[PDB]
RNA sequence: GUGAAAUUCUUGGACCGGCGCAAGACGGACCAGAGCGAAAGCAUUUGCCAAGAAUGUUUUCAUUAAUCAAGAACGAAAGUCGGAGGUUCGAAGACGAUCAGAUACCGUCGUAGUUCCGACCAUAAACGAUGCCGACCGGCGAUGCGGCGGCGUUAUUCCCAUGACCCGCCGGGCAGCUUCCGGGAAACCAAAGUCUUUGGGUUCCGGGGGGAGUAUGGUUGCAAAGCUGAAACUUAAAGGAAUUGACGG
């Protein structure tokens, strides 16, 4: 009770954290072992208010220690963790504050369990956007 | 930093050095003023950097050969390394490695029927190319 | 002038290749002709590896890697660096380049 | 105002009897109130969790759904619902200058339980292997793929769903495939990489205690 | 002018003369 | 090799060649003679069969057709028959 | 979402996370200077239907062949017509950005289209910018198929076949490296070689650059357009390959 289970001292309590780390954005999402139920979810959009960083390391590290207190709050000691990245037709890999967000967690006094890509990967996709040209910058 | 000798003094060592060998010497002070009479050298920056150029390939002639060349020094270096002289030839063994194959080619050579060579268990496998492309 | 003897793609009993598309700016080049580069990244990179060891609940773990072709349009890849043009002799040369292991 | 963690309670998850391992770990939920049950909400919550904490001195690329069918109390009975290896092992598996194989089947267990079980193996070269690429024609691919999935569907129709997950636990249906294919094209990278479930025996009750018990 | 622009309006060109020979 | 004795090639090369490209054309296929097990006659059986044969005594298949050469069952004894 | 933004969606739960359901597209990694096909082109499993190269062949026919005006079958994508379906993407269009301007590049939406069936069109840098058939003329290592052999390892077994390798050989291929064969204006090419030491057989086809693939005639098409195809006039160059320099956001 009092906002955490009554887990004695030989068993500790596994989260799960889901780092949607795109482009543009980076999604720190912390939820229980099956993901139905959710403790809190920071991201740097609602961090910081320069609509540029929202992807940046600074905010990604600040939206990983906010979840890390509120998790720490409710008593979450273990923390298997998801990253995932854009997926589908378009990018297939993390964005740069994957790397900030994971370590600020890690130093946050959190422990982890088992890092686990969860990316959407297609057997093989629809018509990916752009055209046949790319995107002529 | 920047103590590098320029072609200049570097050439006319080496020539004085192959004209005038055994007027030369290990000691800088004695190359220097040899120096002032087997060549017109204008310059005494340019004398003593010619000196002390061949001081340092003097250091260096003296055990071991470099891209100047002495016809005395060429002499004594082929007069010298005579052999290692062991006191039997290096390939007088009493026992020989042969293949199968190579005593058949001996025998069909007329030259086999030996008692120095021995012959060994050919090698099973057949592998001796190595895989190909990266790793 | 024929600049390359492959005319730059690996296409040579066939007619006609599927179109990839480059993961910078999505074109339509085809598979036998973009730059293809398998690249295996650690999950966790240098400067935080150690953090997630230590954190770690589990006594001994392997942090697992990424598993991603890249596929480049000649463009994008010229652009970023990962082929960089060469000398007229230089350019018959296809083997890669060394890892840099030692 | 007031967060729902207040009203949120927590359970405790229990495995089924393939495993050495009991307690997977504890969920929450909110409570029970008016029309919506705290009992429903946990009801068909899939919980991936990892055969390495399930299992002793067993391999860690192999992960289990664990469905809970029925909650007790503070406790949520578990029983098997589908089995998928981590991406990080299958994706490290597709190795060039070989052949991959894969295989998919659809079987109905004794007890009733239809199963989509997806096989993948890949050729293997020797040791004195020098030609660079190790492909398979396509015939004994169609040979290997046939026979895997008779190999495969053999091990789960004759026998229930007790069986075929402690079995596949260690994954004795993958080395069956090994050691027959090995006649045709020898393999080394087979696993039964992934099940999944499509039908269900009418969610018996009294299935789930023995499958917990006796 | 690119070859192939000065095509289509090449096409432009001859659609109008169709059209004028035809109203004729 | 400019002088290289096309005259008379050595065997060994004249056996590596291809059937029609030698000097003189020698078909690598040959007659032998099969012992039906569980028989007492010999039969005639085409080195690169393309039927199954069976000698009249012998209800067994003699040998199997495949792409090149027969597979000669076991327990036949075979014997070329003049060059 | 972008370089930065904005139009746009959001307290009705947007995005995210979990469990299901539907839809129509799409078949990654494996996938290669690898296979097949006359080209266009062809990539999930299974089955059915015919077809095909090469190899094996001491089988049959016996010149039945090669290339081909006229004529004919097929023919990417886009486009047209009719019917289904419209997930994604996306001509046209609107709006936001950028800019001196921006009818664009970038972003949001989205029409025809993109998907299947039937009927058209017959065009692509439809490329190997390279006719087909045949003969000859260097070397080397690979690879795909078929065949023939040989130390050995592995699969099962009580023995051989039979598969997975290893070492070779033959034939047809996709190719690769090397070479003062030879050629070529050179780049380069074992074919673009065997060419003033010029003749193996046979198609198509060019004649300085423009005008111009235009006008006119015919013919094909629903249409867009396709095939055939000039002239007046104008011009001293236009070009191809390499060399040096100058410059490059
Ligand atoms: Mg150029
Ligand atoms: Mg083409
Ligand atoms: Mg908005
Ligand atoms: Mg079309
Ligand atoms: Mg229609
Ligand atoms: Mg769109
Ligand atoms: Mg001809
Ligand atoms: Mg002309
Ligand atoms: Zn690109």
């Amino acid at each position: 009770i009092s906002l955490g289970p009554q887990v004695a001292e030989g068993e500790n309590v596994f989260g799960v954290c889901h780092i949607f780390a795109s482009f543009n954005d980076t999604f720190v999402h912390v939820t229980d072992l099956s993901g139905k139920e959710t403790i809190c979810r920071v991201t740097g959009g609602m961090k910081v208010k320069a609509d540029r960083d929202e992807s940046s390391p600074y905010a990604a590290m600040l939206a990983a220690q906010d979840v890390a207190q509120r998790c720490k709050e409710l008593g979450i000691t273990a923390l298997h963790i998801k990253l995932r990245a854009t997926g589908g037709n378009r990018t297939k890999t993390p964005g740069p504050g994957a790397q900030s967000a994971l370590r600020a967690l890690a130093r946050s006094g959190m422990k982890i369990g088992r890092i686990e890509d969860v990316t959407p990967i297609p057997s093989d996709s629809t018509r990916r956007k752009g055209g046949r040209r790319g995107r002529r910058l | 930093m920047g103590r590098v000798r320029t072609k200049t003094v570097k050439k006319a060592a080496r020539v004085i050095i192959e004209k005038y060998y055994t007027r030369l010497g290990n000691d800088f002070h004695t190359n220097k003023r040899v120096c002032e009479e087997i060549a017109i050298i204008p310059s005494k920056k340019l004398r003593n950097k010619i000196a002390g150029y061949v001081t340092h390939l003097m250091k260096r002639i003296q055990r071991g050969p470099v891209r100047g060349i002495s016809i005395k020094l060429q002499e004594e270096e082929r007069e010298r390394r005579d052999n290692y002289v062991p006191e039997v030839s290096a390939l007088d063994q009493e026992i020989i490695e042969v293949d199968p194959d190579t005593k058949e080619m001996l025998k069909l050579l007329d030259f086999g029927s030996l008692s120095n060579l021995q012959v060994t268990q050919p090698t099973v496998g057949m592998n001796f190319k190595t895989p190909r492309g990266p790793v | 002038t024929k600049k390359r003897r492959n005319n730059g793609r690996a296409k040579k009993g066939r007619g006609h290749v599927q179109p990839i598309r480059c993961t910078n700016c999505a074109r339509c080049v085809p598979k036998d002709k973009a730059i293809k580069k398998f690249v295996i990244r650690n999950i966790v990179e240098a400067a935080a590896v150690r953090d997630i060891s230590e954190a770690s609940v589990f006594d001994a773990y392997v942090l697992p890697k990424l598993y991603v072709k890249l596929h480049y349009c000649v463009s994008c890849a010229i652009h970023s660096k990962v082929v960089r043009n060469r000398s007229r002799e230089a350019r018959k040369d296809r083997t890669p380049p060394p890892r840099f292991r030692p | 105002v007031v967060d729902p963690f207040s009203k949120k309670d927590w359970y405790d998850v229990k495995a089924p009897a393939m495993f050495n391992i009991r307690n997977i770990g504890k969920t929450l939920v909110t409570r029970t109130q008016g029309t919506k049950i705290a009992s429903d909400g946990l009801k068909g919550r899939v919980f991936e969790v990892s055969l390495a904490d399930l299992q002793n001195d067993e391999v860690a690329f192999r992960k289990f759904k664990l469905i809970t069918e029925d909650v007790q109390g503070k406790n949520c009975l578990t029983n098997f619902h589908g089995m998928d290896l981590t991406r990080d092992k299958m994706c490290s598996m597709v190795k060039k200058w070989q052949t991959m194989i894969e295989a998919h089947v659809d079987v109905k267990t004794t007890d009733g339980y239809l199963l989509r079980l997806f096989c993948v193996g890949f050729t293997k070269k020797r040791n004195n292997q020098i030609r660079k690429t190790s492909y398979a024609q396509h015939q004994q691919v169609r040979q290997i793929r046939k026979k895997m999935m008779e190999i495969m569907t053999r091990e789960v129709q004759t026998n229930d769903l007790k069986e075929v997950v402690n079995k596949l636990i260690p994954d004795s249906i993958g080395k069956d495939i090994e050691k027959a294919c090995q006649s045709i094209y020898p393999l080394h990278d087979v696993f039964v990489r992934k099940v999944k479930m499509l039908k269900k025996p009418k969610f018996e009750l009294g299935k789930l205690m023995e499958l917990h018990g006796e | 002018m690119r070859a192939k622009w000065r095509k289509k309006r090449m096409r432009r060109l001859k659609r109008k003369r169709r059209k004028m020979r035809q109203r004729s | 090799p400019l002088a290289k004795d096309l005259l008379h090639p050595s065997p060994e090369e004249e056996k590596r060649k291809h059937k029609k490209k030698r000097l003189v054309q020698s078909p690598n296929s040959y007659f032998m003679d099969v012992k039906c097990p569980g028989c007492y006659k010999i039969t005639t059986v085409f080195s690169h069969a393309q039927t199954v044969v069976l000698c009249v005594g012998c209800s067994t298949v003699l040998c199997q057709p495949t792409g090149g050469k027969a597979r000669l069952t076991e327990g036949c004894s075979f014997r070329r028959k003049q060059h």
